[PDB]
RNA sequence: CUCCUCAUGGUCAGACUAUGUAGGGAAUUUUUGGAAU
């Protein structure tokens, strides 16, 4: 639901999951299925990666995707009409200033 | 306000279904919807415990005298189930 | 087929303005599989492809500048749009800090003399380079002003690893 | 290194007192002389460590006597992050506010040290100037010489020209302690007795050795004070670092 | 009034360690440019002579 | 045990759920019997270390961890903020706790529980009866 | 345990949400019965 779109929120900006790697250089102690328990989370098709290249590549493949749309909706899919740039990119600089 | 009072209100302009304390049932479209159950209703067939059926234009009833109401399957999508 | 290698820009390829070494450089790099491309911003998306380098002291160094100038050219968006971007939003001075060098060094990677358009975006650009703005670039460490990037740049071969033409 | 072997090395820093003995120096009336309890040495002693440097204020006050007798009644534990040889510490503590101070004098301040030296070194003037440069010219030091089995009390006075040293030479300087000399430093007058006691003053939050609170420690800023038992200087209220690193160990 | 400065200064003191504490996270002229392009621009017309003085050296070998 | 460590291999489990059930009971006879001797160093670390037994943390895990409202994003935050507890228990204004917790959310809250954790203003005047004994 | 009121801290342009040594949940639309036979 509501946590469903958080989650949403989550893996659509990848600047927050950029990181995973917050440990750096860490111990950590205890067929890609239901998660690892360590690695990279991918809770769309519940595997989980231990390199960076395989998580960020599988997301970057079509089937995560499709997944990723069949869980809701499909904006990721989703002219022109200078109305794009005058009011997407005024929002732009008003967020900015917003944030700074 | 109640939750089921947010769903009555979306029920709005839908076709629903009342029964009374009396028993007799009335079903139309549903004009207004008070927080406090009173009901506006339009162009109503009713089913009396005898069996008989009447029409009737303008029908208003209080929330106290309703047992309940019966409204379309539509709403049952959302936002209730959060 | 090498890449994507799509659409317009010169009746060849758009993706043939950056040389191969490079171009696979930035496609086989993290920045590029992250944050752009097709699953990130949702196709390609030229607004969002500038969430992306607007949401880039500062941490973004004019890798990520090369990155994010590619998918500007494989994206290929309208001449008046970068019109409207370029001159736009006064009201704001954080809005086009890093933009500047990027829109610029797109138009000079798009084509050599909508002509006159061109021309004039050319001119504003030297009205920009006698703005007299600093920023820092990165590859070593070097601290340039924006008069000596865009005369410099305009008149000068390669930029940063990748060749121009001469308009 | 790190905290494993040294703060396992800290337990058997009582066995250090069992064997006390100074390089006895001509006792002189001329000058103020120091008398200075067996427990509060035997308590900064156990706080310490065995490579790195801790220092303390000490405070006291002349007894009716001798004026010219100096009993120390108050150590006063300070912010300070230490290394090996090298210290950093807070400014001078203001102690007004608690009870039983009634004019206590700042008498100087003690450290702690593994090289046995007659002078004091560039790391220690320096800050010893810093400290008191224009508040008190006359208050000493108590270099405490610190090695498995018996430890040894070095006490030190400074003139006004290690002052001017200081104020000039602070980070690195190192060929300017070389002419500096022992010079300066004059063995100041120190005695240990149990026939006086004394008490300690900490600061509120309770750490006093932000070794691993780099953040949290500002080398002039202000402090409030309390009196209470000082902890070890690896002790788990010093070590909050390791319990989140402990735990982050398994993670999650 | 003593009471509340120490409150005060605590607050302060956890106020700042809390915004280190976040950096830590976090961690986890004008006419030089226009005489800089007149050098610049000089260096251009330099250049120009230059290749016209090649030119003219061309020239007087065409005619020798 | 003290830092709540769950396990995958049981083995090391089994024996820490043995430690879990007879861990609190050894500890708090050790302090009792340094208690009866009169030793000051060990009595206060072993009545703190019975306090971890009993609530299942250390010190520098911050007190809020013991209270069953308080949230875990809170005491996340406190732990890394590196603060002294004093501080915190010396606010008063509910928004300026939230200020001080630096999420504006449940400050009000964090304050209640503050004023439902221990505090006290303690004094002592002592005085002497005669020169051996000390009232 | 739940709903309201109030207080509050926050967020948004009155609403929403956590907490509370708070007040409350018998006089017409709900919980102190017009039900009983």
């Amino acid at each position: 639901p509501i946590e469903l779109q958080a989650l949403k929120s989550k893996y659509t900006n990848y600047d927050h999951l950029i990181k995973g790697s917050l440990k750096d250089l860490n111990k950590r102690k205890l067929s890609f299925k239901r998660g690892k328990k360590f690695g990279f989370y991918c809770d769309i098709c519940n595997l989980t990666f231990k390199d960076t290249l395989q998580y960020i590549d599988h997301l970057n493949h079509k089937v995560h995707a499709i997944k990723f749309e069949n869980l809701f909706d499909e904006p990721l899919i989703i002219d022109v009409p200078q109305e794009e740039f005058e009011l997407c990119y005024h929002n732009l600089i008003k967020d900015f200033v917003e944030v700074r | 306000n109640g939750i089921p009072v947010k769903l009555l209100n979306e029920a709005q302009g839908h076709i629903v279904s009342l029964e009374l304390t009396t028993g007799a049932t009335y079903r139309g479209k549903l004009v207004e919807s008070e927080d406090s159950m009173n009901v506006q209703l339009r162009d109503v067939i009713a089913t009396e415990p005898q069996g008989a059926v009447t029409h009737m234009d303008q029908i208003f009833v209080r929330g106290s005298q309703i047992k309940f109401i019966v409204v379309p399957d539509l709403l049952k999508n959302a936002p209730l189930f959060k | 087929e090498s890449n994507i290698s799509p659409k317009q820009l010169n009746n060849q390829s758009v993706s043939l303005v950056i040389p191969r070494l490079t171009r696979d450089k930035i496609h086989n790099s993290m920045y590029y599989k992250v944050n752009l491309s097709n699953e990130s911003l949702r196709g390609n998306t030229m607004v969002e492809l500038l969430k992306v380098m607007i949401g880039a002291h500062l941490h973004m160094m004019v890798i990520e500048f090369k990155c994010i100038l590619m998918k500007l050219i494989e994206i290929r968006p309208n001449f008046q749009q970068l019109n409207f971007l370029l001159n736009v939003k006064n009201e704001n001075g954080f809005d086009s800090k890093y933009i500047i060098a990027l829109l610029l060094v797109y138009a000079r990677l798009q084509y050599y003399y909508e002509n006159d358009l061109i021309k004039l975006f050319k001119v504003q650009l030297y009205k920009y380079s006698q703005h007299y703005f600093k920023l820092k670039s990165f590859p070593e460490l070097c601290i340039i002003h924006i008069d000596e990037l865009v005369d410099w740049l305009a008149t000068q071969d390669h930029i940063w690893g990748i060749p121009l033409g001469k308009c | 290194n790190e905290w494993r072997k040294s703060a396992i090395a800290n337990t058997l820093l009582y066995l250090r007192l069992k064997n006390i003995y100074v390089s006895a120096d001509d006792f002189v009336e001329e000058q103020n002389v120091y008398v200075l309890p067996k427990n509060l040495l035997k308590k900064f002693i156990e706080i310490s460590d065995v490579k790195i440097q801790v220092a303390a204020f000490i405070y006291g006050m002349s007894a009716k006597d001798h004026p010219k007798v100096k009993e120390i009644k108050t150590v006063v534990l300070v912010p300070q992050l230490g290394h090996v040889g090298s210290v950093q510490i807070s400014n001078i503590p203001d102690i007004g506010d608690l009870p039983d101070t009634e004019g206590l004098e700042l008498l100087g301040w003690i450290h702690t040290q593994t090289e046995e030296l007659k002078f004091m070194a560039a790391s220690e003037v320096a800050t010893h100037s810093k400290l008191f440069a224009d508040k008190k010219r006359d208050c000493i030091d108590i270099s405490i010489f610190s090695t498995p089995g018996s430890v040894s009390l070095s006490a030190y006075n400074l003139t006004d020209e290690g002052y001017q040293w200081g104020e000039e030479n602070k980070d690195i300087m190192n060929v300017l302690s070389e002419g500096f000399e022992p010079t300066f430093s004059t063995h100041a007058q120190l005695l240990l007795s149990d026939r006086i006691t004394g008490n300690f003053i900490i600061p509120s939050g309770n750490v006093w050795n932000y070794t691993f609170m780099g953040t949290a420690f500002n080398q002039e800023g202000d402090y409030n004070f309390k009196y209470g038992i000082p902890l070890e200087f690896y002790n788990e209220m010093h070590r909050p670092v390791h319990f989140l690193q402990f735990s982050e160990l398994a993670g999650d | 009034d003593d009471a509340r400065v120490l409150q005060t200064k605590k607050e302060n003191m956890i106020k700042n360690i809390d915004k280190a504490n976040q950096v830590a996270k976090n961690y986890e002229d004008s006419e030089k440019e226009r005489q800089k392009w007149f050098e610049r621009q000089n260096e251009r017309k330099q250049k120009h002579r230059r290749i016209q003085l090649a030119k003219q050296r061309e020239s007087e070998e065409y005619e020798a | 045990y003290f830092s709540q460590l769950k396990f995958e291999g049981f083995a090391l489990n089994s024996d820490i759920v043995f430690i879990h059930q007879n861990a609190g009971r050894l500890l708090r006879a050790m302090f009792e019997i340094c208690l009866k001797r009169g030793w000051g160093h060990p009595t206060r670390m072993l009545l703190n270390l019975c306090k971890s037994a009993t609530t299942k943390m250390w010190p520098t895990n911050c007190p809020l961890r013991q209270f069953k409202t308080c949230p875990v994003e809170v005491i996340k935050r406190l732990e890394a903020s590196t603060v002294p507890w004093g501080d915190y228990l010396q606010l008063e204004t509910p928004a300026e706790v939230g200020r001080a917790i630096r999420s504006e959310k449940y400050g009000k809250q964090v304050y209640d529980l503050l004023k439902r954790f221990p505090k006290m203003s303690v004094t002592c005047n002592a005085q002497p009866i005669t020169r051996s004994v000390m009232r």
